[PDB]
């Protein structure tokens, strides 16, 4: 009845887009505009193709490049469905410019001409998959690890902080960290290889010491793992200690305390009568969520900055404070299924969509907000 | 007496189909494979890769051909077959934190796990999805070996805490109410109904009977402790001078084979009358090896004849090996063996 | 812990069964006293040690599977402090406690939670 | 005080705290590693047990649910004999990559150690790993004799044809 | 600091070593060294270089496989004679600039570290 | 001449060196790229023969210029400049680039000390480091 509804999440390195009550994305392409010089379409073919992100860091830079990744995206290989006879839904990032979420729209009613949409918050989609009004959505993908708070249905962008660390610079720590291990590696050619070598044997310890100790005196964190070329070489330690830099961000010269820190200083930050309740309700969702052993680790972390701070000391006084978090096992794509489910929801729920001829009769901005 | 060489590495679980035309089986690895017999060779006919994960456990409802299983993946999958492949569905766990069983309902299973809260789930037709919820009450550790009674209402579960206790998850939303059973009266969800009194060993085998009036489980520290309701939940232990067994089941109702890290399968009957566990001995007589398995049995399930008179009993273990034993074989073999 | 007299009564009979098999009643494993379990592996130590190896056979065999178990227990606590030579009379009595319980007495040993 | 019945209480010992299995972490989430060596819970930590030869050389067995850390103290002579257990010793440390079976350091108050994981115990025989220890220990008493008299008699051809010339 | 440290090359087919700073080798031999067809100093009888090549008692071994070394005891030698008897340099008392393959493998840099430290007792190693 | 034809002694081996070379240039970094197209260097005793640098430049530049020349006919490019480094030590380079490294104050800050190595490990020869740009 309205025209097959869909969702398209845009991210900062890999866009994932699916049909609307889809519990999973249809397609997930890596988005990178390619180019040829001589005489995951274009992510096969990079050793001799110049690529570009058009989405930097979560904001787009080059519009020519943008256009064509939209007319790749609703093209025949993914969607291929006319944008004219469709609607669809955005996910954007917390702490947006209202410029960046104008042209969106703009872009959306006269470069598409889409006779339907509907943005919505990336850091409310998040929670909206588990069924939630208040709780802390941390989104650490490949562009910037934003940590949004979320309550009632809405974030406090007075209190969504943001810390510089990402998936490419857990990418990044890895390729770094195997040099010095005595391989060697390329900054540029070798980039997804050290990345997808990341995903596959690194992860973050609860106790650094303690793994540390097992890495040092035991070879059993030691695991061996083989390249394209077919040589093969063996990680240990610098599977645990590369991701780390995402508890302590002083292990890669930056700015900041740590996504733990950062956390727990944002919750404290809070009210009163809040603060027992958003600390038993924080949802992970992003990439870099998936790393086997963060969960443990915040909650240790989250824990001990609530009862040095909170406590002071008092050890009794640190069994009363509610420490809950889920790691959902969907939690890889939580901003595209929170999506999913909304866009099935609100699907034929009144008008409370943006529509193509109030995007033609006036009103750029035509925006609910 | 039928060992069959499938692979070199260990075995986690093992799993049968409703008229044992196919077995199901994992190799300590991320996917699950699914083996039939033609002839007498084996061949693989399915594989499912949806687990992220080792897989810990699988279990297989016969009358509703449908096989679920939940491993180191933190998630459940209730696997279904959709035409010419088997679909699965991920039911959520809902566990921050190595068992699964159907129940004789069929209608639930109960999914034990490091979280130290037996995960029963039921699956709601009216959200047209499967919940889980978790009985957690006196439960201090993980839940190694997790087997139903006739019930099909109260489940029976060995602890890292030394001890077996039999709660109950009956949910009373996908079944009708249970009847009075001799382990008590008052049969609620959460309600601990019975419990052991070791301090020592972990609890790595538990089954119950078929009459459902015992309920015998293994313990870690060379000990194989059976209780019975029928003497007032009288508990009755032995030690055995071979090493650990891992996995516990009973043959007969007076009779019950069980192997482990001894790695032969023994025999031993229990006499109701002075009311104390008694050895028949050793089943599996005969590398290096004195035995059928190069290892510790991991698994032991039953082929057909039910717990009260077994015709075949199937033996899966870290050795690689599928032990295919015979009742009748091994009384044929042993003669000093009284069942 | 265990009474002294009971086994030294035994040991001026000569009647060594007597006294090994008085030496392991109502051990302190229980006990929270480091001094008691102290006292009682010192005990069976020297019970152990003034015993004569062709005799052993007899009164290893005249105790049971619990008192194997707990005489295991025993030997291991009494291992952790080798002084006098008293280790190869520990290891001969090792042997004999290992082919009388087999490993599940030492499987025992190592999965208890309380003991001496 | 030395015997055969030494290594064949070691070797029983050795075949009882070989009853591993595979065990995910409790602590952290999708985490896999060995139980006696990070010692978090105490629930999975049996008794260690501790045997002596004699008041030198010693094995001391700590045996976990995924983990089995055995530590081997060797007898020790002479300071030559000494040197060069401490360098054998390390050697093998530096080899910890292909001997999965042992570890980088040796326990505190110990000649050498080595960790069998469950991992470990999963992928090898139990009954060739305890006679892959007890071949350890004679080897290694073996070895360290048929050194010194390897090096005792070059030291004295040394000697003799520096004295020749 | 007041003495000059040692470099040397070993290649598949020749072996170049001298001292650094130096306009070219002070000793470009052969990559093969002289072994016997073992206790005391068994050891101690090894001839490396272009004395090596056609000896008739003993036998002609090769170490540097295609840049990548196959028996280290062998190289180890080579190394000792080169230091001792080619150079005659003190080891405690200088440094030393090794080179590896372009497919040098991480724990042969390990193992060549460990023959270079341990038995050399060498003040510096690169 | 071996060398400009593999396929003369052996049947197992089609590749010409130029192409070696190209398809090296061409499988790494492209922003790096022209710069080892620039800096050609022949090392070992194997490129000490006469004029050997002189053909591999040859057919190297004749084969970009061809491709320059097919992408500049379907275009609807700059001149890539290549060239072979002929060292004086060309035979030796391995050990005279040594030699020049070692005569520096920075080898004695870079050189792993004996003293690192008997307090860390043997990790400590691990990763050497690059200085003297
Ligand atoms: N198993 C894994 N463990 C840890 N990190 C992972 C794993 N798989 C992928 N990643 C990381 O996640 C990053 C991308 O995650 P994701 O697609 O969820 O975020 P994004 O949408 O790309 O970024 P953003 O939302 O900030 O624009 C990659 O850089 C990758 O390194
Ligand atoms: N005057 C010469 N001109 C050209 N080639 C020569 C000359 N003399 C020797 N060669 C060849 O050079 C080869 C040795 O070269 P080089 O010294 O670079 O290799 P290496 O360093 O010994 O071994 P690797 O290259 O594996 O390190 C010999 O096989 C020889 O055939
Ligand atoms: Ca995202
Ligand atoms: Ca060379």
């Amino acid at each position: 009845q309205g025209r097959k509804v869909v969702v398209c999440d845009n991210g900062t390195g890999f866009v994932k887009c699916g049909y609307a009550g889809s519990n999973f994305p249809e397609h997930i392409f890596p988005a990178l505009v390619g180019r040829p010089i001589i005489r995951d379409e274009a992510s096969e073919l990079r050793s001799m193709l110049e690529v570009n992100y058009p989405m930097e860091n979560g904001i787009v830079r080059n519009w020519d490049d943008m256009k064509h990744l939209w007319d790749y995206t609703f093209g025949p290989e993914k969607l291929n469905i006319d944008t004219r006879n469709c609607k669809i839904l955005l996910t954007e990032p917390p702490m947006n410019p209202t410029k960046n979420r104008e042209k969106i729209v703009e872009v959306m009613f006269e470069t598409y001409q889409f006779s339907g949409v509907y943005v919505a918050i990336q850091a409310v989609l998040t929670l909206y998959a588990q069924g939630l009004l208040t709780g802390v959505v941390v989104d650490s993908g490949d562009g910037v690890t934003h940590i949004c708070p979320v309550y009632e249905g809405f974030s406090l962008p007075h209190l969504t902080r943001r810390l510089d660390i990402a998936g490419r610079d857990i990418t990044r720590y890895l390729i770094k960290l195997l040099l010095l291990r005595g391989y060697a590696f390329n900054h540029s050619a070798d980039f997804e290889t050290v990345r997808m070598i990341k995903e596959k044997l690194c992860y973050v310890g609860y106790n650094i010491e303690q793994e540390q100790k097992l890495a040092l005196e035991t070879t059993v964190l030691v695991e061996s793992y083989t390249l394209p070329d077919g040589r093969i070489i063996k990680v240990g330690g610098e599977r645990f200690e590369a991701p780390e830099a995402l508890f302590q961000p002083h292990l890669i010269n930056v700015e900041g305390v740590g996504v733990a820190e950062l956390l727990f200083n944002t919750i404290q930050a809070a009210d009163i009568d809040t603060r027992s309740e958003f600390y038993k309700h924080i949802v992970l969702s992003g990439g870099s969520t998936m790393y086997p052993g963060l969960p443990s680790r915040l909650e240790r972390e989250l824990k001990q900055l609530y009862l040095e701070r909170v406590l002071k000391g008092d050890v009794e006084k640190l069994s009363k404070f509610k420490i809950r978090i889920e790691d959902p096992p969907r939690r890889k794509h939580m901003v595209f299924l929170g999506g999913a489910v909304l866009a099935d929801i609100m699907k034929d729920k009144d008008n409370f969509w943006m529509t193509r001829q109030e995007y033609q009769e006036k009103g750029v901005r035509v925006l609910e907000k | 007496m039928a060992y069959h060489s499938f692979l070199v590495e260990p075995i986690s679980c093992h799993a049968w189909n409703k008229d044992r035309t196919q077995i199901a089986i994992c190799p300590n690895n991320h996917e699950v494979h699914i083996y039939e017999k033609s002839g007498n060779k084996w061949v693989q006919v399915h594989e499912l890769k949806e687990h992220n994960g080792q897989v810990t456990g699988i279990d297989w409802a016969p009358d509703s051909n449908r096989i679920v299983t939940c491993g180191t993946d933190r998630n459940a999958y209730v696997w279904t077959l959709k035409g010419r492949t088997w679909k699965p569905t991920l039911v959520i766990l809902r566990i921050n934190r190595r068992c699964v069983r159907w129940a004789p309902n069929e209608k639930k299973f109960a999914v034990g796990s490091g979280s130290r809260v037996i995960s029963i789930c039921y699956f709601e037709q009216e959200n047209d999805w499967w919940v889980c919820k978790h009985i957690k009450k006196p439960i201090r550790s993980t839940v190694l070996s997790l087997d139903w009674h006739p019930n099909s209402v109260l489940l029976a579960a060995g602890s890292c805490d030394f001890k077996c206790r039999i709660f109950s998850a009956y949910i009373k939303e996908v079944e009708e109410r249970p009847a009075p059973t001799p382990w008590g009266s008052k049969m609620p969800f959460g309600e601990l109904m019975f419990e052991s009194s070791s301090s020592c060993g972990w609890v790595h085998g538990v089954c119950f009977s078929a009459n459902g009036s015992r309920v015998a489980w293994v313990s870690h520290d060379s000990t194989v402790c059976l209780a019975d309701a029928d003497k007032k939940m009288a508990v009755a232990t032995l030690a055995s001078e071979t090493l650990p067994l891992l996995a516990v089941t009973f043959i007969t109702e007076s009779s019950l084979v069980a192997a482990g890290h001894d790695c032969f399968p023994v025999l031993f009957t229990y006499d109701s009358a002075a009311g104390k566990l008694s050895f028949g001995g050793r089943l599996d007589v005969p590398a290096g090896l004195d035995s059928l398995h190069k290892n510790s049995v991991s698994q032991i399930s039953v082929l057909s004849g039910g717990k009260a008179k077994c015709s075949q009993f199937c033996t899966t273990g870290m050795d690689g090996g599928m032990s295919i034993w015979d009742v009748r074989s091994l009384e044929s073999a042993l003669k000093d063996l009284k069942i | 812990g265990p009474d002294e007299g009971e086994v030294d009564s035994c040991l001026r009979q000569g009647n060594m069964t007597a006294a090994l098999q008085a030496a392991l009643k109502n051990p302190p494993i229980n006990t929270k006293s480091q001094a008691v379990k102290d006292r009682a592996g010192s005990i069976v130590l020297k019970v152990l040690i003034s015993f004569k190896a062709n005799d052993i056979e007899k009164a290893v065999q005249s105790l049971d599977k619990n008192g194997v178990d707990l005489l295991m227990k025993y030997i291991y606590k009494g291992f952790e402090s080798p002084s006098d030579n008293s280790s190869a009379v520990l290891l001969q009595w090792h042997e004999k406690a290992l082919a009388a319980g087999g490993v599940g007495s030492i499987v025992r040993v190592l999965t208890a939670r309380k003991t001496v | 005080a030395t015997l055969r019945p030494y290594l064949s209480a070691v070797r029983a010992t050795l075949q009882a705290a070989l009853c591993l299995e595979n065990f995910s972490s409790q602590v952290v989430e999708r985490h896999n590693k060995p139980e006696v060596e990070v010692r978090s819970s105490k629930e999975l930590l049996l008794q260690p047990v501790t045997i002596s030869r004699n008041e030198k050389e010693k094995v001391l067995i700590e045996g976990s649910i995924n983990s089995v850390r055995v530590s081997i103290a060797v007898k020790q002579a002479d300071e030559i004999e000494k040197i060069l257990c401490h360098k054998f010793m390390r050697f093998m440390m530096m080899r910890a990559e292909n001997f999965f079976i042992l570890r980088r350091k040796p326990v505190e108050g110990y000649d050498i150690s080595f960790l069998i994981t469950n991992f470990h115990t999963e992928q090898m025989y139990k009954h060739k790993l305890v006679d892959f220890v007890i071949h350890f220990m004679e080897e290694i008493d073996k070895e360290i004799s048929e050194m010194k008299l390897s090096v005792n008699a070059r030291a004295r051809i040394v000697a003799e044809e520096f004295l020749k010339n | 600091g007041r003495l000059p440290a040692c470099v040397v090359d070993c290649g598949t087919g020749y072996t170049k070593l001298g001292y650094a700073g130096n306009t070219e080798p002070q000793f470009i031999i052969p990559s093969c060294i002289a072994i016997k067809e073992m206790k005391g100093v068994d050891d101690l009888d090894f001839f490396i270089g272009d004395e090596a090549i056609e000896k008739p008692t003993y036998a002609t071994k090769w170490p540097i496989r295609h840049g990548i070394v196959e028996d280290w005891d062998l190289m180890e030698r080579f190394m000792e004679q080169v230091i001792f008897k080619y150079l005659r340099a003190e080891p405690e008392d200088h440094y030393f600039l090794l080179t590896e393959p372009p497919l040098n493998t991480p724990e042969n840099r390990e193992y060549t570290a460990e023959i270079m430290f341990e038995s050399f007792n060498v003040p510096g190693l690169y | 001449e071996i060398f400009f034809h593999p396929e003369f002694a052996n049947p197992d081996f089609t590749q010409p060196i130029s192409e070696v070379v190209d398809e090296v240039i061409q499988n790494c970094p492209i922003d790096v790229r022209r710069p080892l197209y620039k800096n050609i260097v022949l090392s070992g005793g194997s490129t000490m023969f006469r004029d050997f640098g002189r053909r591999l430049q040859r057919d190297l530049k004749r084969t970009v210029d061809a491709r320059l020349k097919l992408s500049e006919e379907l275009s609807g490019p700059k001149p890539i400049d290549v060239q072979v480094i002929t060292h004086h030590m060309q035979r030796y380079a391995v050990w005279f680039g040594g030699s020049m490294l070692a005569s520096t104050p920075e080898f004695y800050q870079v050189c792993h000390t004996k003293k690192d190595y008997e307090e860390i490990g043997p990790s400590i020869c691990r990763h050497n480091p690059v200085f003297g740009v």
